[PDB]
DNA sequence: ATCGGATGTATATATCTGACACGTGCCTGGAGACTAGGGAGTAATCCCCTTGGCGGTTAAAACGCGGGGGACAGCGCGTACGTGCGTTTAAGCGGTGCTAGAGCTGTCTACGACCAATTGAGCGGCCTCGGCACCGGGATTCTCGA
DNA sequence: TCGAGAATCCCGGTGCCGAGGCCGCTCAATTGGTCGTAGACAGCTCTAGCACCGCTTAAACGCACGTACGCGCTGTCCCCCGCGTTTTAACCGCCAAGGGGATTACTCCCTAGTCTCCAGGCACGTGTCAGATATATACATCCGAT
């Protein structure tokens, strides 16, 4: 639905905070920040030789958290290019996230290690706990306002804890029906409301409301807003993100490289989208103002908007026939 | 809890057919449940007979005439000699 | 603990081996799931007039009998259960 | 060069040792999973006997194979080799299931 | 695809009636009242099976992957089957007549019912050990390309 | 079609626990009176069955014949079999808690059993209309020409 040929290599993107921007890493480890109106490339930032696998924003967006393969993290200005700071841990980051209201503080999600939220100004860092001490594998993200961070284990585990004190607020273990847990994929927030998902290796996705979590308490059974799955052919979901509005959810099929959308309140799907067969989907992402969606599969970016009724149909347009209301004086002088 | 069986008496009637044979427990109880299948048979169709009959005596008459009734040809048959002989025998003393 | 979904529990290899069993060579698809459902209500009736016994027996644990005097008041009976 | 039997013949050794074998072919678990999950419908939090539940998959198996035993001989009688669902559903019908 | 004609079928009518609604006198099962026992109900106790979880394995399930195999659609023909009309034939009405056998009553008697006294056949429980189940390995035979 | 290869059969050996045998330990089987009674049986009816026979006729058997479904064959598609790989969760083994199941001991509410009386039910008459039947009629529908 209309690709990019300027950009090689595309392997993770993120929308700017009013989707005009999109910075895209490269297998060369290099920043495309790509434009929409102009559809152009805006700039090219040589971040890392490694390539990037997580790249984050700012809310003025001046500023951009990217994580190189090589487990180098650094801070970028979207005008200079410039690394601002630069971190490398052990367990390489599997996930960096800035704090919504605080572009200083950002999280990072190791692959071996807890997650720890540091700052920029201060190059200190907060460990976050982790509930079974053995997980090795938690995903963890702020919430709409970067008020509380919300983790996930491989054994279904969910804890929600205070970004500030890093205290236990909520927690509960999901389930795959019977009695097992399973392995949290990724959580994921809407920018507007409070509704949030999760990805599950149930290749199920699981809506709630975080709200019913904060009053749900430590260890109790939050139902989900929604459950969302392919019943037909079961398939995994590499990624997946909300509408920008927060009622539309898309998840990305990349057992066949095919787009799934559902909606939030009823949750039945509003459509799919066929990518190339030979195509291994890997990043998707949807524009926070518009119908408009990124996918980035092998290397190469795709974008998906959708259109109204006009364009070419703006006489008054009307679809089916209209029988005309005859008047009392309809034959009068 | 005393629970009563027949498998002692299975065990007997095998030893008298078939002497150098061992059973399953579980075959034992296969069989166990199939004797009370078929007595709790022959003994709801001879009260329904005696029912149509109006008898409230339940004798070797009706004991022969349903098993006649259940079981199909020589098996009839042979039971029947086989229960007539047995009778003559206990009434013998 | 609420159950749900186990129905497809039953795997397809399970299914197709249970037809070699009853000496099947080729299938189709549209037969498992509509097999399953089958299955379903086959037991759907079975285990409520068992835990109907068992309602009876004014007990929480349900018992081998229960499904005996199912399959004998549903004419299938079965033994080595008592 | 690589081997493949023909179609069905794979088959139908298995059908020959399946019908050699006696054993059940419904992993335990599942079906007990099965089991609870229907019963929690008509009351919850029910128990059982694991003897109970073997004499349900055994009996549930055994309608099974016949089903399909039966459904093979009216596709035999539809003149294919191949199941149809229709099969099965008439073949109920003829059971009575209808 | 329609119309015309043939034919078969739903309708109103008339009356005949024989089932059928209705009422009787007479019978006995049902109600009413009273006594006993003891099945059933309750409760405290024990056990113990079940339901729950935890970790490691892989055989099994999921899934994919050709691809020959047959489901199926179509197409020719032909034989077997509806049909309408012949034919002849037992089927049904009905009414007769005899009684063999149901079907009823009146004995009287053997025969379990039942209880009591007695106990050894049988059953829960405890060794025990050997066909049997598993395994590994060698030899046999089906099968798919010549 | 004679081999290659593959799934299988069989053989010996290993180790096991169920099949079985025996042992305490009854209660349920036996024995023997004893009693009221189920029915065995005799002995009557009467009626429903059983057969007789005639009369009418709707029905049955067969014919001829169109014809049209059954059947047989061809080619296609697709699709399910077979095999390969990857993932998983059934299983299995172990542990643990308790909650229900089963048990026993009281306790007594209810039912069986008895006796009394009669009133609803039942056999039995009795008019009587729902509908069976027949007829002419009006409507519906097939089948063939157009």
């Amino acid at each position: 639905d209309g690709t990019l040929d300027c950009i090689s290599m595309a392997l993770t993107c993120t929308f700017n905070r009013w989707g005009t921007l999109l910075a895209v890493g490269c297998n060369d480890g290099r920043i495309v920040i790509w434009d929409f109106l102009t559809r152009g490339i805006a700039k090219i930032i040589s971040a890392h030789i490694h390539p990037v696998c997580s790249l984050c924003w700012s809310r003025d967006g001046h500023k951009l958290v990217s994580a190189s393969t090589d487990n180098i993290v650094s801070q970028w200005d979207v005008l200079s290019g410039d690394c601002d700071q630069r971190f490398r841990f052990p367990s390489p980051i599997l996930k960096v996230q800035y704090h919504p209201r605080d572009q200083n503080k950002v999280l990072v999600c190791p692959m071996k290690s807890a997650p720890v939220m540091l700052t920029l100004s201060d190059s200190k860092h907060v460990v976050l706990p982790v509930d079974d001490d053995s997980d090795l594998n938690v995903v963890a993200s702020f919430d709409r306002r970067g008020e509380y961070i919300y983790t996930g284990n491989a054994k279904g585990k969910i804890l929600v804890l205070k970004t500030d004190s890093q205290d236990l607020v909520a927690s509960f273990r999901v389930t795959t029906g019977t009695s097992n847990t399973t392995a949290i994929k990724s959580i994921e927030f809407a920018r507007k409301g409070s509704c949030f998902l999760i990805n599950t290796a149930d290749r199920i996705i699981r809506v709630y409301d975080g709200r019913e979590i904060l009053t749900c308490g430590r260890d109790g059974e939050p139902e989900p807003m929604q459950k969302l799955q392919d019943l037909v052919n079961r398939t995994p979901w590499k990624k997946c993100c909300f509408s920008g509005d927060g009622e539309y959810i898309v998840a990305g099929s990349a057992r066949q490289h095919a787009l799934y959308i559902w909606e939030k309140s009823i949750g039945n799907l509003v459509k799919i989208l066929h990518g190339t067969r030979g195509e291994l989907l890997l990043d998707v992402a949807w524009h926070p103002v518009r119908p408009i969606i990124a996918s980035i599969s092998s290397g190469v970016v795709s974008i998906w908007a959708q259109n109204q009724v006009e364009n070419w149909s703006a006489f008054k347009e009307l679809d089916e026939n209209v029988e005309y209301e005859e008047r009392e004086s309809e034959f009068d002088i | 809890t005393r629970k009563e069986s027949y498998a002692i008496y299975v065990y007997k009637v095998l030893k008298q057919v078939h002497p150098d044979t061992g059973i399953s427990s579980k075959a034992m109880s296969i069989m166990n449940s199939f004797v009370n299948d078929v007595f709790e048979r022959i003994a709801g169709e001879a009260s329904r007979l005696a029912h149509y009959n109006k008898r409230s005596t339940i004798t070797s008459r009706e004991i022969q005439t349903a098993v006649r009734l259940l079981l199909p040809g020589e098996l009839a048959k042979h039971a029947v000699s086989e229960g007539t002989k047995a009778v003559t025998k206990y009434t013998s003393a | 603990k609420v159950l749900r979904d186990n129905i497809q529990g039953i795997t397809k290899p399970a299914i197709r081996r249970l037809a070699r069993r009853g000496g099947v060579k080729r299938i189709s698809g549209l037969i498992y799931e509509e097999t399953r459902g089958v299955l379903k209500v086959f037991l759907e009736n079975v285990i409520r007039d068992a835990v109907t016994y068992t309602e009876h027996a004014k007990r929480k644990t349900v018992t081998a009998m229960d499904v005996v005097y199912a399959l004998k008041r549903q004419g299938r009976t079965l033994y080595g259960f008592g | 060069k690589p081997h493949r039997y023909r179609p069905g013949t794979v088959a139908l050794r298995e059908i020959r040792r399946y019908q050699k074998s006696t054993e059940l072919l419904i992993r335990k678990l599942p079906f007990q999973r099965l089991v609870r999950e229907i019963a929690q419908d008509f009351k919850t939090d029910l128990r059982f006997q694991s003897s109970a539940v073997m004499a349900l998959q055994e009996a549930s198996e055994a309608y099974l194979v016949a089903l399909f035993e039966d459904t093979n001989l009216c596709a035999i009688h539809a003149k294919r080799v191949t199941i149809m669902p229709k099969d099965i559903q008439l073949a109920r019908r003829i059971r009575g299931e209808r």
